[PDB]
């Protein structure tokens, strides 16, 4: 039928939060107080748009 | 003289009794022994068990904060 846009990697090229799993849900209740105030944002762009590659930035 | 063997100033008694101390008490005490240590044991479940509620309540705290 048609084809997909998907986007460059250029964009999908961000450093991740390499830390490891266990120390990341070791601080995780500080992570979620102070900072994931914003990322709710992301999740309302998620579940609304049900599109990633829409919703990256 | 004589030496065969009589009993020589008689013997003393032997029992032949059904001597049954009947160790134990009544049944209606081992129904409270019961009953009650069985409702002990349920009182030290529940709180346990509620504790670990917390905890887990907690531990989905750490899997929400965690997710995005």
């Amino acid at each position: 039928p048609g084809i997909v846009e998907l986007p460059s990697l250029e964009d999908l090229k961000v450093q991740e939060v390499k830390v490891s799993s266990s120390v990341l849900k070791a601080a995780a209740h500080h992570y979620g107080a102070q900072c994931d105030k914003p990322n709710k944002e992301f999740m309302l762009c998620r579940w609304e748009e049900k599109d990633p590659r829409r919703c990256l930035e | 003289v004589k030496q065969d063997m009589p009993p020589v100033g008689g013997y003393g008694p032997i029992d032949y009794k059904r001597n049954l101390p009947r160790r134990g008490l009544s049944g209606y005490s081992m129904f409270a022994v019961g009953i009650g240590a069985l409702l002990f044991g349920y009182w030290s479940m529940m709180r346990w068990n509620r504790e670990r509620r917390r905890l887990q309540i907690e531990d989905f705290e750490a899997r929400i904060a965690l997710m995005p």
